């Protein structure tokens, strides 16, 4: 169904984010289960802003290390290019 | 500069996955519409740390860019192989569709591990399809009609994936002949409800059955699509209604 993740400060986006994904990726925990290359709609709220940010993403990572969820891969358009930007934005400041 | 250690911690659990356990592979059912029953089943590659599993969306990033891409194609339809002999001692003639690179193309280990390996596990080449798109057989040409020849010298059967795309693609097709072609997801996700598509299709069946080239579409989610795709004779078809992936073969075909 629905996804949410909200990051209160520069270092839970750090440690969500996935950098090294493919066009920029974001760890999201949920104890519900999910197949790698699953399309999930998440809602994304960033740090320092409250707009929530609409990613219809693939699921590329999945543990059941740390935490109990799925990777979460943005798309290749503008929509999520822009996601992107905005978090590597935030967190070299 | 502060990532740039992570970085290693990526590349070293590769290598360390190349060469011992760690990759695996994963199966999801190809499936032939008009009707004649192949065990057909696409292979996905995979990467496996202490329960968490990862897709090759995560680390082919890194991985390009430390030219390490050929030897996991080499893995891949290595391990791929295994897997058809395993099958065979179980009595399954099954076939499995393998993606590979372009690079691979100019690899003569890739040639010689194909070889190799088929012998060893005793499976006829017809058991082995290896698919790249239509954009990175554009780019990479004369090496890939040096791969095509070698390898379906060895009656393995050689396609082209994401094709459909651009006016580009029956341009290439005058050059290259391939056992088969996988339609691009923009051209196949609508066909249900567009006049754009199905012409497109029936146009690319139409001119691909008489050349013996056989045409598969992927990302079938709806029954709506499968009748479109039916009626317009399309060979085979993939995806989540026809059959979800997996890592054991175990579909019925018929
Ligand atoms: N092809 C296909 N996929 C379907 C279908 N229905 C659902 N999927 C899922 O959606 C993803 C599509 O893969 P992709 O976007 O072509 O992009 C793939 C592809 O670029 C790459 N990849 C997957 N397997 C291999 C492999 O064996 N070798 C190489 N070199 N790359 C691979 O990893 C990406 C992620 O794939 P996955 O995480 O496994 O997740 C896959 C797969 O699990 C269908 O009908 N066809
Ligand atoms: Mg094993």
């Amino acid at each position: 169904g629905i996804l949410s993740l909200a990051l209160k400060d520069k270092p839970a986006l750090y440690s969500a984010y996935m950098p090294f994904v493919k066009g920029g990726g974001i760890f999201v925990p949920t104890p519900k289960r999910y197949m790698l290359g699953d399309e999930v709609f998440l809602l994304l709220t960033l740090p320092d802003s409250s707009e929530r940010l609409p990613v219809a993403g693939k699921v590329i990572w999945t543990t059941p290390n740390r935490a109990a969820g799925i990777g979460v891969q943005f798309p290749d358009g503008p929509e999520g290019e822009a996601v992107r930007n905005k978090i590597e934005t935030l967190l070299a400041g | 500069r502060a990532e740039e250690e992570r970085i290693e911690r990526w590349v070293e659990q590769l290598r360390e996955a190349l060469v011992g356990d760690g990759f695996l592979l994963h199966y999801q059912p190809v499936l032939n519409l008009q009707g004649e029953p192949l065990e057909l089943y696409q292979a996905f590659l995979r990467l496996e740390r202490n329960g968490e599993m990862m897709s090759p969306n995560a680390f082919m990033a890194i991985a390009e860019e430390h030219d390490l891409v050929t030897e996991i194609d080499r893995w891949v339809v290595a391990r791929a192989i295994r897997q058809l002999g395993e099958r065979q001692r179980a009595g399954h003639k099954t076939h499995l569709l393998v993606r590979i690179g372009p690079n691979s193309f100019s690899d003569p280990q890739m040639i010689d591990t194909i070889r190799e390996q088929l012998a060893v596990y005793g499976v006829p080449g017809e058991r082995l399809w290896l698919q790249t798109p239509e954009s990175k057989v554009f780019t990479h040409l004369r090496n890939a009609q040096q791969f095509l020849a070698a390898v379906s010298a060895m009656d393995c059967k050689v396609g082209l994936e994401q094709f459909g795309s651009g006016l580009d693609s029956f341009q290439l097709l005058a050059h290259f002949h391939p056992a088969f072609l996988k339609l691009d997801r923009g051209i196949t996700g609508d066909i249900a409800s567009a006049r754009d598509s199905q012409e497109k299709i029936r146009e690319i069946t139409s001119r691909a059955q008489p050349a013996g080239i056989l045409t598969m579409a992927e990302f079938v989610a709806d029954a709506q699509s499968m009748s479109s795709f039916f009626s317009a004779g399309v060979d085979y078809v993939q995806g989540d209604f026809v059959a979800p992936t997996g890592p054991l073969m175990n579909y019925e075909f018929g």
